[PDB]
């Protein structure tokens, strides 16, 4: 899934001094990451998660139908528990509690 | 002079393949590409001349080995 960015970044350490190889790897990383930037931009600009592949780090989860009436009354737990951060897919930039 | 002088244009046929650091029917590398054996049927003069020409082949082979070995292994940017 989102592990590709980690592989490219790990791969890019060895070719950090090679101009052509670094240019190609940087171009590939830039184009590949564009979807992730789209998800992040929509999340921070409109507060909407769009792509249903569960790729994005901010995991909004659906309430089960069996508990719909319960969660509607106690909206605090809906808005505090059913939004999570998927730690596996985070880059080192976001590996900070305050961010 | 042909009747009175015996030695193996045939050299130039197989020389390009040796110059590019590759094995040849009449020239064979050995000992991890550190020495090159000049065959029999190459009299003194031609062998002495080739010993100068083959300096490029062995040196280039060593450089190619280094380049292929350390292509993406070294971490330091300078190297």
């Amino acid at each position: 899934g989102g592990l590709l960015l980690q592989v490219i970044q790990e791969r890019m350490v060895y070719y950090k001094g090679d101009p052509t190889s670094l240019d190609f790897l940087t171009q590939l990383f830039d184009i590949v990451s564009s979807d992730y930037i789209g998800m992040l931009n929509q999340w921070l600009l409109e507060g909407v998660i769009n792509d249903p592949f569960d790729e994005f780090m901010i995991r909004e989860k659906r309430v089960p139908d069996s508990f719909m009436e319960i969660f509607q009354s106690k909206s605090e737990y809906y808005w505090n528990e059913l939004f999570l951060i998927k730690i596996d897919g985070l880059l080192n930039q976001f590996q900070n509690s305050t961010i | 002079i042909e009747p009175y002088y015996d030695t193996l244009q045939t050299i130039l046929t197989y020389l390009p393949y040796t110059m590019l650091g590759s094995d040849s029917k009449i020239f064979t590398f050995s000992n991890n590409y550190t020495r090159l054996e000049i065959p029999k049927d190459i009299n003194n003069s031609f062998s002495s001349l080739l010993r100068e020409v083959f300096e490029f082949a062995i040196l280039y082979k060593q450089l190619a080995i280094v380049v292929d070995r350390y292509k993406g292994t070294l971490v330091s940017a300078i190297k």
